Protein backbone atom coordinates (compact mmCIF):
# COMPACT_ATOMS: atom_id res chain seq x y z
CA UNK A 1 0.00 0.00 0.00
CA UNK A 2 1.27 3.13 -1.15
CA UNK A 3 -0.52 5.98 1.09
CA UNK A 4 -1.05 9.51 -0.39
CA UNK A 5 -2.49 12.37 1.82
CA UNK A 6 -5.86 14.22 0.62
CA UNK A 7 -4.88 17.46 2.39
CA UNK A 8 -8.43 18.83 3.73
CA UNK A 9 -8.98 21.48 5.93
CA UNK A 10 -11.70 21.80 8.33
CA UNK A 11 -12.55 25.42 9.40
CA UNK A 12 -13.70 26.09 12.85
CA UNK A 13 -14.57 22.42 13.98
CA UNK A 14 -12.48 20.52 15.93
CA UNK A 15 -10.46 17.48 14.61
CA UNK A 16 -8.13 15.86 17.80
CA UNK A 17 -11.35 13.44 18.92
CA UNK A 18 -9.76 10.80 20.65
CA UNK A 19 -10.95 7.81 22.26
CA UNK A 20 -9.65 5.35 25.26
CA UNK A 21 -9.61 2.46 23.63
CA UNK A 22 -7.25 3.23 21.09
CA UNK A 23 -3.79 3.93 23.60
CA UNK A 24 -0.87 5.21 21.68
CA UNK A 25 1.38 7.21 24.20
CA UNK A 26 -2.41 8.33 25.96
CA UNK A 27 -5.75 8.54 24.56
CA UNK A 28 -5.56 8.65 20.39
CA UNK A 29 -7.48 7.67 17.55
CA UNK A 30 -6.49 6.13 14.31
CA UNK A 31 -3.51 7.10 12.59
CA UNK A 32 -5.08 7.85 9.11
CA UNK A 33 -8.52 9.10 9.94
CA UNK A 34 -9.87 12.36 11.94
CA UNK A 35 -12.64 12.37 14.23
CA UNK A 36 -14.36 15.71 13.16
CA UNK A 37 -16.30 17.36 16.55
CA UNK A 38 -17.54 20.48 17.43
CA UNK A 39 -15.68 23.25 18.91
CA UNK A 40 -16.72 21.93 22.66
CA UNK A 41 -19.66 19.65 23.90
CA UNK A 42 -23.34 20.18 22.82
CA UNK A 43 -21.77 22.77 20.28
CA UNK A 44 -23.43 22.92 16.59
CA UNK A 45 -21.92 21.39 13.97
CA UNK A 46 -21.83 23.35 10.01
CA UNK A 47 -22.59 21.89 6.84
CA UNK A 48 -19.15 21.29 5.01
CA UNK A 49 -17.79 19.92 1.51
CA UNK A 50 -14.75 17.80 0.71
CA UNK A 51 -12.99 16.84 -2.36
CA UNK A 52 -10.29 14.58 -3.35
CA UNK A 53 -8.88 14.20 -7.55
CA UNK A 54 -7.70 10.58 -7.81
CA UNK A 55 -4.45 12.54 -10.51
CA UNK A 56 -2.81 9.48 -10.72
CA UNK A 57 -2.84 6.61 -13.12
CA UNK A 58 -3.84 4.14 -10.73
CA UNK A 59 -7.42 3.31 -8.65
CA UNK A 60 -6.98 4.73 -4.94
CA UNK A 61 -8.63 3.14 -2.40
CA UNK A 62 -10.33 5.71 -0.52
CA UNK A 63 -12.01 4.64 3.08
CA UNK A 64 -14.44 7.09 5.68
CA UNK A 65 -16.06 6.12 8.55
CA UNK A 66 -19.81 6.69 10.43
CA UNK A 67 -19.79 7.01 13.87
CA UNK A 68 -22.37 5.56 15.42
CA UNK A 69 -22.85 7.25 19.16
CA UNK A 70 -24.01 4.92 22.28
CA UNK A 71 -26.92 7.35 23.17
CA UNK A 72 -29.49 10.43 21.57
CA UNK A 73 -27.35 12.68 24.15
CA UNK A 74 -24.00 11.69 22.80
CA UNK A 75 -24.84 12.28 19.42
CA UNK A 76 -25.71 15.78 20.34
CA UNK A 77 -22.91 16.24 22.50
CA UNK A 78 -20.43 15.85 19.43
CA UNK A 79 -22.62 17.03 16.59
CA UNK A 80 -25.26 18.72 17.85
CA UNK A 81 -29.20 18.51 17.56
CA UNK A 82 -30.66 17.66 14.71
CA UNK A 83 -31.15 14.54 11.59
CA UNK A 84 -27.51 14.27 10.47
CA UNK A 85 -26.29 12.85 6.90
CA UNK A 86 -23.44 12.00 5.26
CA UNK A 87 -23.35 11.71 1.26
CA UNK A 88 -20.67 10.12 -1.26
CA UNK A 89 -20.78 10.48 -4.46
CA UNK A 90 -18.42 9.80 -7.80
CA UNK A 91 -18.71 8.89 -11.38
CA UNK A 92 -19.27 5.37 -10.42
CA UNK A 93 -20.86 5.27 -7.41
CA UNK A 94 -23.66 6.95 -4.72
CA UNK A 95 -24.35 6.34 -1.60
CA UNK A 96 -25.62 8.05 1.23
CA UNK A 97 -25.78 7.60 5.02
CA UNK A 98 -27.21 8.51 8.98
CA UNK A 99 -25.93 7.88 11.76
CA UNK A 100 -27.99 5.71 13.84
CA UNK A 101 -27.60 6.21 18.24
CA UNK A 102 -28.80 3.54 20.68
CA UNK A 103 -27.02 1.40 23.38
CA UNK A 104 -25.94 -2.21 22.41
CA UNK A 105 -23.46 -4.32 24.19
CA UNK A 106 -19.90 -2.70 25.78
CA UNK A 107 -16.63 -3.94 23.19
CA UNK A 108 -13.72 -2.45 24.32
CA UNK A 109 -15.47 -0.12 26.80
CA UNK A 110 -17.63 1.80 24.47
CA UNK A 111 -20.96 1.19 22.78
CA UNK A 112 -20.80 3.33 19.95
CA UNK A 113 -19.83 1.99 16.72
CA UNK A 114 -17.56 3.14 13.39
CA UNK A 115 -18.80 1.31 10.32
CA UNK A 116 -15.86 1.79 8.11
CA UNK A 117 -17.18 2.01 4.10
CA UNK A 118 -14.30 2.25 1.29
CA UNK A 119 -15.02 2.91 -2.94
CA UNK A 120 -11.69 2.46 -5.29
CA UNK A 121 -11.66 5.78 -7.37
CA UNK A 122 -11.14 5.47 -11.33
CA UNK A 123 -7.95 7.31 -12.44
CA UNK A 124 -9.09 11.26 -13.02
CA UNK A 125 -12.48 10.83 -10.78
CA UNK A 126 -13.24 12.77 -7.91
CA UNK A 127 -14.82 11.80 -4.75
CA UNK A 128 -17.23 13.98 -2.79
CA UNK A 129 -18.02 14.07 1.18
CA UNK A 130 -21.21 16.19 1.98
CA UNK A 131 -21.99 15.80 5.65
CA UNK A 132 -23.09 17.31 8.73
CA UNK A 133 -22.11 14.72 11.98
CA UNK A 134 -20.66 11.89 12.62
CA UNK A 135 -18.30 11.30 9.52
CA UNK A 136 -14.80 9.71 10.46
CA UNK A 137 -13.07 11.46 8.02
CA UNK A 138 -10.08 10.05 5.01
CA UNK A 139 -6.80 11.69 5.76
CA UNK A 140 -4.45 9.50 2.85
CA UNK A 141 -6.03 7.49 0.17
CA UNK A 142 -3.86 4.78 -0.34
CA UNK A 143 -2.73 2.82 -3.60
CA UNK A 144 -1.73 -0.65 -4.64
CA UNK A 145 1.90 -1.36 -5.54
CA UNK A 146 1.89 -4.83 -7.54
CA UNK A 147 1.36 -9.09 -7.45
CA UNK A 148 1.60 -10.81 -3.98
CA UNK A 149 -0.58 -13.88 -2.57
CA UNK A 150 -2.06 -13.52 1.29
CA UNK A 151 -2.08 -16.84 2.93
CA UNK A 152 -3.93 -17.61 6.67
CA UNK A 153 -1.24 -19.73 8.71
CA UNK A 154 -0.63 -20.67 12.68
CA UNK A 155 3.13 -21.80 11.99
CA UNK A 156 6.71 -19.79 12.16
CA UNK A 157 7.80 -18.10 9.07
CA UNK A 158 11.16 -19.42 7.48
CA UNK A 159 13.17 -17.61 5.16
CA UNK A 160 15.47 -21.13 4.26
CA UNK A 161 13.69 -22.88 2.30
CA UNK B 1 5.25 -31.85 -14.16
CA UNK B 2 3.51 -29.28 -11.79
CA UNK B 3 0.72 -26.77 -13.22
CA UNK B 4 1.34 -23.47 -13.55
CA UNK B 5 -2.17 -22.53 -12.43
CA UNK B 6 -2.05 -20.22 -9.43
CA UNK B 7 -5.21 -20.54 -6.79
CA UNK B 8 -5.85 -17.66 -4.42
CA UNK B 9 -7.81 -17.80 -1.35
CA UNK B 10 -11.83 -16.96 -1.56
CA UNK B 11 -12.64 -18.26 2.04
CA UNK B 12 -11.48 -17.71 5.46
CA UNK B 13 -10.52 -19.60 8.24
CA UNK B 14 -10.53 -16.68 11.29
CA UNK B 15 -13.99 -14.63 10.19
CA UNK B 16 -16.73 -16.28 8.47
CA UNK B 17 -17.95 -15.69 4.77
CA UNK B 18 -21.76 -15.02 4.26
CA UNK B 19 -24.00 -18.38 4.58
CA UNK B 20 -25.06 -18.22 1.08
CA UNK B 21 -21.61 -17.82 -0.28
CA UNK B 22 -20.16 -19.70 2.48
CA UNK B 23 -22.15 -22.82 -0.12
CA UNK B 24 -21.48 -22.01 -3.10
CA UNK B 25 -18.19 -22.22 -2.45
CA UNK B 26 -18.36 -25.22 0.01
CA UNK B 27 -20.37 -27.28 -2.77
CA UNK B 28 -18.41 -26.35 -5.87
CA UNK B 29 -14.73 -27.30 -4.06
CA UNK B 30 -16.83 -31.03 -3.03
CA UNK B 31 -17.91 -31.37 -7.09
CA UNK B 32 -14.34 -30.74 -8.00
CA UNK B 33 -12.77 -33.04 -5.36
CA UNK B 34 -14.69 -35.87 -6.83
CA UNK B 35 -12.93 -35.35 -10.62
CA UNK B 36 -9.69 -35.47 -9.11
CA UNK B 37 -10.36 -38.22 -6.69
CA UNK B 38 -11.81 -39.95 -9.44
CA UNK B 39 -9.27 -39.25 -12.51
CA UNK B 40 -6.51 -39.74 -9.64
CA UNK B 41 -7.87 -43.66 -8.65
CA UNK B 42 -8.64 -44.29 -12.40
CA UNK B 43 -5.59 -43.24 -13.90
CA UNK B 44 -3.20 -45.03 -11.52
CA UNK B 45 -5.49 -48.23 -11.92
CA UNK B 46 -5.16 -47.74 -15.39
CA UNK B 47 -1.35 -47.27 -15.55
CA UNK B 48 -1.06 -50.06 -13.64
CA UNK B 49 -2.54 -52.08 -15.90
CA UNK B 50 -0.15 -50.72 -18.75
CA UNK B 51 2.59 -51.27 -16.46
CA UNK B 52 2.63 -54.84 -15.55
CA UNK B 53 1.21 -55.59 -19.55
CA UNK B 54 4.49 -53.76 -21.22
CA UNK B 55 7.14 -55.82 -18.69
CA UNK C 1 -53.41 -9.03 -16.39
CA UNK C 2 -50.94 -11.01 -18.91
CA UNK C 3 -50.04 -14.63 -18.21
CA UNK C 4 -46.46 -13.19 -17.82
CA UNK C 5 -43.87 -11.33 -15.47
CA UNK C 6 -44.02 -7.59 -15.74
CA UNK C 7 -40.41 -5.83 -15.63
CA UNK C 8 -41.69 -2.59 -13.85
CA UNK C 9 -38.96 0.07 -13.59
CA UNK C 10 -38.97 3.31 -10.82
CA UNK C 11 -36.71 5.64 -10.40
CA UNK C 12 -35.20 8.40 -7.15
CA UNK C 13 -34.53 11.16 -8.24
CA UNK C 14 -31.37 12.21 -5.26
CA UNK C 15 -31.28 15.88 -6.17
CA UNK C 16 -28.04 18.22 -6.29
CA UNK C 17 -28.46 20.20 -3.15
CA UNK C 18 -31.15 20.86 -0.27
CA UNK C 19 -32.54 23.97 -2.13
CA UNK C 20 -33.01 21.80 -5.41
CA UNK C 21 -35.41 18.90 -3.73
CA UNK C 22 -37.08 21.97 -2.08
CA UNK C 23 -37.73 23.84 -5.58
CA UNK C 24 -38.89 20.49 -6.82
CA UNK C 25 -41.39 18.60 -4.70
CA UNK C 26 -41.53 21.00 -2.06
CA UNK C 27 -40.04 20.96 2.12
CA UNK C 28 -40.02 18.30 4.19
CA UNK C 29 -38.57 14.48 4.33
CA UNK C 30 -39.88 12.94 1.54
CA UNK C 31 -40.65 9.07 0.85
CA UNK C 32 -41.11 6.49 -2.06
CA UNK C 33 -43.12 3.14 -0.98
CA UNK C 34 -43.24 0.45 -3.63
CA UNK C 35 -45.05 -2.82 -2.55
CA UNK C 36 -46.30 -6.25 -4.10
CA UNK C 37 -47.27 -9.50 -3.06
CA UNK C 38 -43.57 -11.09 -2.75
CA UNK C 39 -42.00 -7.61 -2.57
CA UNK C 40 -41.91 -4.85 -0.13
CA UNK C 41 -39.11 -1.57 -0.27
CA UNK C 42 -38.93 1.79 0.61
CA UNK C 43 -36.59 4.62 -0.73
CA UNK C 44 -36.01 8.22 0.94
CA UNK C 45 -33.96 10.64 -1.22
CA UNK C 46 -30.68 12.20 -0.28
CA UNK C 47 -29.74 15.02 -1.67
CA UNK C 48 -26.04 16.62 -1.26
CA UNK C 49 -23.22 17.86 -3.75
CA UNK C 50 -21.36 15.05 -5.48
CA UNK C 51 -19.01 15.36 -9.25
CA UNK C 52 -20.36 16.67 -12.28
CA UNK C 53 -21.61 13.73 -14.85
C1 LIG D 1 -17.66 -24.80 4.45
O1 LIG D 1 -16.82 -25.91 4.81
C2 LIG D 1 -15.87 -25.64 5.85
C3 LIG D 1 -15.03 -26.88 6.01
O2 LIG D 1 -13.78 -26.75 5.34
C4 LIG D 1 -16.61 -25.24 7.12
O3 LIG D 1 -15.66 -24.91 8.13
C5 LIG D 1 -17.51 -24.05 6.84
O4 LIG D 1 -18.27 -23.73 8.01
C6 LIG D 1 -18.46 -24.34 5.68
N1 LIG D 1 -19.27 -23.18 5.38
C7 LIG D 1 -20.60 -23.17 5.50
C8 LIG D 1 -21.28 -21.88 5.15
O5 LIG D 1 -21.23 -24.15 5.88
Amino acid sequence: IDKEAMGFTYSGIRTNGATSSCRRSGSSFYAEMKWLLSNTDNAAFPQMTKSYKNTRKNPALIVWGIHHSGSTAEQTKLYGSGNKLVTVGSSNYQQSFVPSPGARTQVNGQSGRIDFHWLMLNPNDTVTFSFNGAFIAPDRASFLRGKSMGIQSGVQVDADC
Amino acid sequence: EKTNQQFELIDNEFTEVEKQIGNVINWTRDSITEVWSYNAELLVAMENQHTIDLA
